[PDB]
């Protein structure tokens, strides 16, 4: 995989969170 | 439908 | 995407959009795995039925969009296709089965706030991540019902039991296959639609806060029908496909 691969620089890269990826989260149970 | 894109890629 | 949302900007930035030249469309969706490489549905490039077997100097990439129609200026990245590899063994005659193909790009794309690549999961984060009742994200600029959007949309969907899926459908369900949707009795819902098709289905790993591909928008009888799932090609168990050309052919 890529080194920086799955690292959006709008979102992970600041530590800024999309309005749904929690909602990911929560059904990783 | 779709803007023309530029004739450079086409 | 059915009963999605309008994508906040670069939310998805592996997301590619497969643009025919002439006449100028949208034909699938698709994402970007590295500088030069892009994943997609191989029914997106190669449908005997239909007529359908697209060459290099048939289509575009769209890279970095957000708006479906408009040309974004000094924001997207158009690419040229040096080469397409259709996976060798793709069923087109009967179920879609291994419904994955590899368009090389003429040139790196540049990565930037919109341009980024996804990662592809290894067997550890497959078996840890697809799960049933597990969510993914899928993305597109595909119809918006079974009209059409003016950004791209996204719609978390929950991975299904495998009972669930081949008992919603008459069509021969594989391995190389998973299905996601919610149930009629869930209420929530959502699917991809026409237009979609190709694009990724992505899930975050909770372990190291990455993006990774697990699916490819593949096929579905209607959209967002009760009682009916969407079908997505499990990337991982054709990875050894994707790095044999990557390996092969990549520079
Ligand atoms: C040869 O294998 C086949 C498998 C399934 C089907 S189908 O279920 O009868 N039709 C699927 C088709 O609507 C489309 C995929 C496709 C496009 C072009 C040629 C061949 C197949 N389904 C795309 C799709 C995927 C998902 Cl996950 C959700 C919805 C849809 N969809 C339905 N209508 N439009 N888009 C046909 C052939
Ligand atoms: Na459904």
């Amino acid at each position: 995989g890529e080194a920086d691969c799955g690292l959006r620089p709008l979102f992970e890269k600041k530590s800024l969170e999309d309005k749904t990826e929690r909602e990911l989260l929560e059904s990783y149970i | 439908d779709f803007e023309e894109i530029p004739e450079e890629y086409l | 995407i059915v009963e999605g949302s309008d994508a906040e900007i670069g939310m998805s930035p592996w997301q590619v959009m497969l643009f025919r030249k002439s006449p100028q469309e949208l034909l699938c969706g698709a994402s970007l795995i590295s500088d030069r490489w892009v994943l997609t549905a191989a029914h997106c490039l190669l449908y005997p039925p239909w007529d359908k077997n697209f060459t290099e100097n048939d289509l575009l990439v769209r890279i970095g969009k957000h708006s479906r129609t408009r040309y974004e200026r000094n924001i997207e990245k158009i690419s040229m296709l040096e080469k397409i590899y259709i996976h060798p063994r793709y069923n087109w005659r009967e179920n879609l089965d291994r419904d994955i193909a590899l368009m090389k790009l003429k040139k790196p794309v540049a990565f930037s706030d919109y341009i980024h690549p996804v990662c592809l999961p290894d067997r550890e984060t497959a078996a840890s991540l697809l799960q049933a009742g597990y969510k993914g994200r899928v993305t597109g600029w595909g119809n918006l019902k079974e009209g059409q959007p003016s950004v791209l949309q996204v719609v978390n969907l929950p991975i299904v039991e495998r009972p669930v899926c081949k008992d919603s459908t008459r069509i021969r369900i594989t391995d190389n296959m998973f299905c996601a949707g919610y149930k009629p009795d869930e209420g929530k819902r959502g699917d991809a639609c026409e237009g979609d098709s190709g694009g990724p289905f992505v899930m975050k790993s909770p372990f190291n806060n990455r993006w990774y591909q697990m699916g490819i928008v593949s096929w579905g009888e209607g959209c967002d029908r009760d009682g009916k799932y969407g079908f997505y090609t499990h990337v991982f168990r054709l990875k050894k496909w994707i790095q044999k050309v990557i390996d092969q052919f990549g520079e």
